[PDB]
């Protein structure tokens, strides 16, 4: 996040040192600066790379999900936690193979009457319950699971500033894997083809669990719908192994492609 | 509001225009009104018609911009791409900018590739039975293949085999011929209807026959 | 000089008289797990010279029409001597590698091969079903696979191939191949060098993992400039791949694993 | 080494991988006029980077039948960017040069070019009238001229050509060409080098002179050993000439000079 070096003045040359010539076969990039190939003046550099630090690049709340609940089973909804339901944050994360950070979740809740001239309801309160992989998932908008004696819940009152909570680095590995070239199972010799088969590039069937959202108020016959837009921001970021960015449209959770396979336009070789 | 009609064939050779009409309602009129065109297209991120004050050619040398610019109008602008090779699709977009809400528009695209030419030839001598007299409907030069249709006068038509496409320079070529069997007369207005949907009414070529001895 | 080298590992030595230096991926040389980064508590096995030696996988042939080749590690070495034995007898395994690609021609030949080492090299499949490639197809072993010039969707619903369909310009994963240079690599330009040498440390989000379930590195070879010779439309030059595992340590010994095949 | 170099002047850089050293004429590097050798009293203009940079003149082609080429300095650079502007706006001008001649072929080609830098390179005319060559013909500019294999007297009395008739073996001036080696030079022998590089200081009997009336240096290129290839009676290889003025200083500014042409 710092300063750039100054440009030193450089005069003419006539020597056996040729920085302009190189050999990219080695796998290295030629570290030339302007003064290597032209005469330069002294410039005191004041520009910095403060905004391109790994932290500043991700320091934005991106939408990862839009959970919908109809307060007239739709009285409650469950969202399997992921960053792949949307494309924008996903593409930025995928510039790297591994990552490690904390997360900040902000929830923007909106609601409205479906009918322009019918129904009425008192102010709604929402419960956003996190169900860690293993915990019982709600079957009804009002069954015993909503007691949350151990699961973390967030109760949001409609109209209040967006709710917000922080989550630590929760991975079971030392870093989050954006790419996993493997399987969760190894098919063994002799077992039925139905056996030992698993998805390519998938780890746990339930990585991070899911969110169960519901309106706590008793539902009125009035037609109402609410949407909880989930925004996530990685804070305290560290990333490893850069990768080229996604060039063609995403086709699922994997690196699969199908449709926009011809991303580049035509342009004449000798056309400026 | 956005009302672009551009779903255009699009004729090849070429050349034809690539228009963009944005009719403006009507009591909340639009500025700033710069117009952008993004191709579709390996767009990272330019082959662009942009027009701030003076029309700027983002480098695709083969372009023509015709709008009442450097002043204002605003934009029912027309573009043109010549030429003259099939730098095809893909697709094209047309996006505007606005002081009110309108830094936005719609992607809109279509066709290209090219029209054909036709002639009729009829021979040879009738030693039957029982094929060709013989009328051939040659169709030279059209990448999107022209639907050649041999018909005539009677039920002596069901007999129409095709030369498929062994393509010339970028452009596809075919030949439908008949066959039509045997025997005598000259003499009928046997008409080959070659289409392609360009020009005016489809290429209707009527001919005769080689009658011998 | 930058051009002459000799690599000795165990009982195997490699010599080259036309190198273009060597690349050490991410500037990290392979190493063993430190006590501060250790996870499994059992005593590891370290075969050393018996496993850390040069193994020559099958030779492929480069023609004017070749699109490219790919291999997965440790997969390509699963049947290689005592390295493969240790891999299958243990639940967990870790290793680094010295990849030496060989390709000689003459002063009248042209062509350039881009040799890339990719961590977590996930490839694209052939169906509309996501992540459908089956284990047997994803792990070809020493013979590896090939890149294609275009995507072709498998439509046989009765008998889906469940295979990869790596398109070359899309780097087999939906990214542009020209950007693959952000991964450790070397280029074998026929007018300059014979080979490419890459030293790969162990890369993963864990200190040790299952070698049978997970492939850490992928080796991709793409013809950047096609093979051409004098006037012989007909030209074929072999590309031999020699890889040596380094700092191998395995944990969790039990009965041997026999994976399902074909 | 003696063979690899890089020359940087202003915004232009030249690289070579097959040089045969460089020659600095008379061992003198170009310099500005010292106060002890100064003559015009007015403040000089020194364009520096705007004029002292590499300018590429037109490329000529060498064939088995070529006799040679010649250019005059500063004449050949009179239309070159800001150097030409300063030359024409000032009564007096002074400059040194870095002449870089380029000519590459292959290992199956032969030929040797003698590149000579001659101070006061006066050439012979075509008529019986002495010193009859006219200004327009003596100053061809960047296209320069050519040597001939024989002397041919212009007899058209009505319309005399008033041109030069430089015979090659007579060095275009009545002296034997084999003795032209007493002038700073280099040889571009195809089996050895790509180019010839000569650094020329300002040479004259005055500290500064009129650049329009007087040419200080002459560049002569003669095929010492003719061009030959494999078995192609037909062979053509280009010879490009890149020159950069050095330590330019002009005196006596007024309105621009527009010389008569053709
Ligand atoms: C590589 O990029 C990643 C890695 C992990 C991720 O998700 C991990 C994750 C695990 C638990 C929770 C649970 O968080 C919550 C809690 Cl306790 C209470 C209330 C609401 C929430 Cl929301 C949320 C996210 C995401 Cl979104 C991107």
């Amino acid at each position: 996040a710092n300063n750039l070096p100054d440009t030193q003045s450089s005069g003419p040359a006539h020597s056996k040192e040729t920085p302009a010539l190189t050999a990219v076969e080695t796998g290295a990039t030629n570290p030339l600066v302007p003064s290597d190939t032209v005469q330069t003046r002294h410039v005191i550099q004041k520009r910095t790379r403060s905004e391109s630090t790994v932290e500043s690049f991700f320091a934005r709340g991106a939408c990862v999900a839009i959970i919908e609940v109809d307060n007239d089973s739709k009285l409650f909804s469950v969202w399997k936690i992921t960053y792949k339901d949307t494309v924008q944050l996903r593409r930025k994360l995928e510039f790297f193979t591994y990552s490690r950070f904390d997360m900040e979740f902000t929830f923007v809740v909106t609601s409205n009457y479906t009918d322009a001239n019918n129904g009425h309801a008192l102010n709604q309160v929402y419960q956003i319950m996190y169900i860690p992989p293993g915990a019982p998932i709600p079957g009804k908008w009002n069954d015993y699971t909503w007691q949350t004696s151990s699961n973390p819940s967030v109760f949001y009152t409609y109209g209040a500033p967006p709710a917000r909570i922080s989550v630590p680095y929760v991975g079971i590995a030392n870093a989050y894997s954006h790419f996993y070239d493997g399987f969760a199972k190894v098919p063994l010799a002799g077992q039925a083809s139905t056996e030992g088969d698993s998805l390519y590039g998938a780890a746990s069937l339930n990585d991070f669990g899911s969110l169960a959202v519901r309106v706590v108020n008793d539902h009125n016959p009035t037609k109402l719908t609410s949407k909880i837009r989930v925004y996530m921001k990685p804070k305290h970021v560290r990333v490893w192994c850069p990768r080229p960015p996604r060039a063609v449209p995403y086709y699922g959770p994997g690196v699969d492609y199908k449709d926009g396979l011809a991303p580049l336009p035509g342009k004449g070789l000798t056309t400026y | 509001v956005v009302q672009a009609p551009t779903q255009v064939p699009g004729f090849l050779g070429d050349s034809v225009t690539l228009p963009c009409y944005l009719q403006v309602p009507n009591m909340e009129v639009t500025h700033v009104s710069q117009l952008t065109w993004a191709r579709h297209g390996e767009s990272g991120s330019m082959a662009v018609f942009h027009q701030t004050q003076g029309p700027s050619y983002s480098e695709s040398k083969r372009l023509e911009f015709v709008a009442a610019r450097l002043g204002a109008e605003l934009r029912d602008a027309s573009l043109r791409m010549f030429g003259l090779r099939v730098e095809d699709e893909g697709s094209y977009t047309c996006l505007f900018v606005t002081f009110p809400q309108g830094s936005r528009s719609v992607d809109i695209w279509l066709r290209v590739l090219a029209k054909p030419q036709n002639t009729a030839e009829v021979q040879k001598v009738q030693l039957t039975g029982e094929p060709v007299p013989m009328a051939r409907c040659v169709s030279t030069g059209g990448r999107p293949p022209a639907q050649i249709t041999w018909h005539s006068d009677l039920g002596g038509m069901p007999q129409t085999s095709q030369v498929p496409g062994f393509l010339s320079g970028t452009v596809t070529v075919t030949s439908l011929w008949i066959l039509v069997p045997s025997s005598q007369v000259d003499g009928k207005q046997v008409t080959c209807k070659v289409e392609h949907e360009s020009f005016e009414k489809p290429q209707l070529l009527t001919v005769s026959l080689t009658v011998y001895y | 000089s930058v051009r002459v080298m000799q690599l000795t590992l165990g009982n195997s030595t490699i010599t080259t008289q036309e190198a273009a230096n060597s690349v050490v991926a991410y500037g990290r040389w392979p190493e063993y797990i430190k006590d501060s980064e250790a996870n499994p508590v059992d005593q590891p096995t370290e075969p050393d010279v018996a496993a850390c030696r040069f193994y020559t996988l099958d030779t492929v042939t480069w023609r004017k029409e070749s699109r490219g080749w790919w291999w997965k590690l440790p997969d390509a070495l699963k049947d290689m001597g005592l390295f493969g034995q240790n891999m299958f007898y243990h639940y967990l395994g870790r290793a680094g590698y010295t990849v030496h690609v060989q390709c000689n021609a003459s002063k009248f030949h042209q062509g350039a091969l881009g040799v890339f080492a990719v961590p977590e090299m996930c490839l694209a499949g052939d169906s509309t079903t996501h992540m459908f490639t089956k284990y047997e197809n994803a792990n070809p072993g020493e013979k590896g696979g090939e890149f294609k010039g275009s995507f072709t969707l498998d439509t046989n619903a009765t008998n889906p191939a469940r295979n990869f369909c790596p398109v070359d310009y899309l780097f087999g994963s939906g990214v542009l191949a020209g950007n693959a240079f952000v991964y450790p690599h070397q280029i074998i330009n026929l007018r300059t060098n014979n080979c490419a040498t890459l030293v790969l440390p162990y890369v993963n989000s864990l200190s040790i993992d299952s070698m049978t379930k997970h492939n850490n590195w992928g080796i991709a070879i793409l013809p950047l400039a096609p093979l051409d010779f004098a006037t012989e439309s007909s030209t074929e030059i072999p590309i031999t791949l020699t890889i040596a595992p380094m700092c191998c340590e395995f944990n969790g010994l039990r009965n041997i694993t026999v994976p399902r095949t074909q």
